[PDB]
């Protein structure tokens, strides 16, 4: 259902979404969208479990 | 690159290049239907139209 409810089926668009949820305005490119979500959660620099 | 860079961003989504666009091969598609002339800074050898 949540497949189902989801407005997103490729994934840029769901890069698009989540640039759009952490800073809203600003129109999105690709690069600035996957540079934002892989600094995220997978940079050593911004995020780190001890 | 610079339309798969902005195909994106449902706010304001865009048409294919091929629409606003020719492509290349369409461009010398169609200058073979026009008497032509190329110049350029170099010595051709020698042949006719030349």
């Amino acid at each position: 259902e949540t497949l189902r409810v989801d407005p997103t089926n490729d994934r840029l668009s769901a890069l698009v979404e989540i640039y759009r949820m952490m800073r809203p305005g600003e129109p999105p490119t690709r690069e600035a969208a996957e540079s934002l979500f892989e600094n995220l959660f997978f940079s050593e620099d911004r995020y780190d479990l001890s | 690159a610079r339309f798969e860079n902005r195909g994106v961003d449902p706010m304001r989504p865009l048409l294919p290049p091929q629409s606003l666009w020719l492509r290349v091969d369409e461009l010398f598609s169609e200058l073979k239907n026009w008497p032509r002339v190329q110049l350029k800074t170099e010595h051709l050898p020698t042949k006719a139209a030349n």
